[PDB]
């Protein structure tokens, strides 16, 4: 139909205990419509959940299918993401369900939690129609036990544990995606314009991290690069998806006979227009390669892309590094030859 | 090595290579399975051509947690319903702490697993090391106990008190 649904009030919020895992993890959750205003969501996330305003935002857009990353690459990626999100007070925006790169983020969080103190404010924005149990969560402001057991024949997926908070957005359907991308992008836009504690006049920096992907990953990368405030992105090579294609296309800026991969509708259908537009705006793309290029640490790759991606002056970069409490970042990048401080 | 090209073992060699799904080759640094003890055990799991519960039972019997961790518990195994519960019960009876931890980490929940009948079964096991529970139960409930006696939870409550 043409979206003819009932505008019922919300009936599912509180805290869920993930029974089954070896970790005692609590996760706040709410169920709101996909058309909810970003301001009210920020109010809920700041005042009701008692979360401080982040100094950094990370988006972990990736593939939807359960791909597998080779060893010695997913481990360093997880360690770098954990270090970047822990040393710097930051929020992580993920899909929420236990499919794709979100499983990698979940095991990275799980491995860190067994060795170090502190908590990571990981936030999952998942559609309501894909959870394996639409029931067992309707209890309002009361702890509802949840099961992490996965049934392969249930045609759905379980909610990924090791996530601090959930934002379950529903468009009225069940069993299909697409009910959270626009809301997530609107929330990112609204929190990017939010003022940081510093009185300089700069908002919260936002970065995007790409692992694996697909045809729509190129589209969302292009949309990120075309925002009125540009948003830098970071990609990886050992994935084997359009992220690897994007990294390959990063080299040799303006090989057009290499457009056949048996991945789309032959040579008749191509994403070369959006790919070449992204390579035209390639000043923001950052590629992380193991031992090939520089920036062997991904946590350094994320932070160094934020300083150059803001296109601000040296005082603003120094203020950002001061806010993140990263002395080495300012030592190796900001304090170099010929800076011309005001 | 044999009677020239006139005599050959190529017929049996090619028959063996026709049934090459069971052959395992151990090479130093060339192929995988750099440990021969891992090469032997991994060939047994795939060589049985059994289901995942049978492989888990075999790994539980051999008391090799790493074998089950690296082979049995992988992506897309499709356990039958009610199989991990039986594996947990078997690991609990046989005193396999590592397998209990591994099964807990891999999905099973102790709240739904534990029932009155299962706890009664646990209190009336014969596997594992020796214990003095039978002597205490005999001492609590009168001077005489039948030989073929099932220890009920009431007796356990009495001995705890």
């Amino acid at each position: 139909i043409s979206k003819h649904t009932q505008l019922s009030p919300t009936d599912a919020f509180g805290t869920i205990e993930f029974q089954g895992g070896g970790h005692s993890n609590k996760a706040m959750y709410v169920r709101v419509s996909f058309d909810t205003k970003p301001d009210l969501l920020l109010h809920l996330m700041t005042k009701e959940w008692q979360l401080e305003l982040p100094k950094l935002l990370i988006s972990v857009h990736g593939g939807l299918q359960n791909f597998e990353l080779q060893p010695k690459l997913k481990q360093v990626f997880g360690k770098g993401l954990i270090k970047a999100a822990m040393t710097t007070g930051a929020w992580i925006f993920t899909g929420g369900v236990n499919t794709g790169v979100i499983r990698h983020v979940g095991d990275a969080l799980k491995d860190h939690a067994s060795k170090s103190r502190g908590k990571i404010c990981t936030i999952g924005i998942a559609p309501w129609g894909i959870v394996e149990n639409q029931e067992d969560l309707i209890g309002r402001d009361v702890v509802r036990p949840y099961q992490t057991m996965s049934n392969p024949m249930s045609k759905l997926t379980v909610l990924n544990s090791m996530h601090s908070h959930f934002i379950l957005a529903d468009n009225g359907t069940t069993g299909k995606y697409g009910a959270e991308v626009k809301l997530r992008r609107q929330l990112e836009k609204h929190i990017s314009l939010q003022k940081i504690n510093t009185r300089i006049g700069q908002g919260v920096p936002v970065v995007a991290l790409i692992v694996e992907g697909g045809p729509n990953v190129i589209s969302i990368v292009l949309e990120y690069l075309r925002d009125t405030p540009p948003v830098p992105v970071v990609v990886c090579d050992g994935s084997g998806r359009a992220s690897d294609i994007l990294a390959f296309g990063h080299k040799y800026s303006e090989v057009t006979i290499q457009k056949t991969f048996t991945y789309t509708r032959t040579q008749a259908q191509h994403l070369f227009i959006i790919l070449m537009e992204c390579m035209k705006k390639k000043e923001l793309i950052t590629v992380f390669r193991m031992g090939s290029e520089g920036h062997q640490d991904i946590d350094l790759a994320i932070l160094t892309a934020l300083l150059k991606g803001a296109n601000a002056s040296a005082p603003d970069q120094l203020s950002l590094a001061l806010a993140w409490n990263r002395v080495d970042i300012a030592r190796s990048q900001i304090f170099i030859y010929g800076q011309q401080w005001p | 090595y044999t009677r020239t090209q006139a005599q050959h073992l190529f017929i049996i060699l090619m028959e063996c290579m026709k049934k090459k799904e069971l052959i395992t080759v151990f090479r130093m640094g060339s192929e995988g399975h750099q440990d021969i003890d891992l090469a032997i055990l991994t060939a047994l799991l795939k060589g049985a051509n059994a289901s995942a519960p049978d492989q888990l039972s075999l790994a539980l019997a051999w008391n090799r947690v790493d074998i089950a961790r690296s082979q049995i518990f992988i992506y897309g195994q499709q356990w039958p319903v009610g199989s991990l519960e039986q594996a947990m019960l078997d690991a609990l009876v046989l005193d396999r702490v590592d397998f209990v931890k591994l099964l807990i980490e891999n999905g099973v929940s102790m709240h739904r697993f534990l029932t009155i009948s299962r706890l009664e079964e646990l209190y009336n096991t014969r596997h594992g090391p020796s214990n003095t529970l039978y002597h205490l139960v005999r001492d609590v409930k009168k001077g005489n106990l039948p030989p073929d006696y099932r220890i009920s939870l009431i007796d356990i409550g009495l001995v705890i008190e």
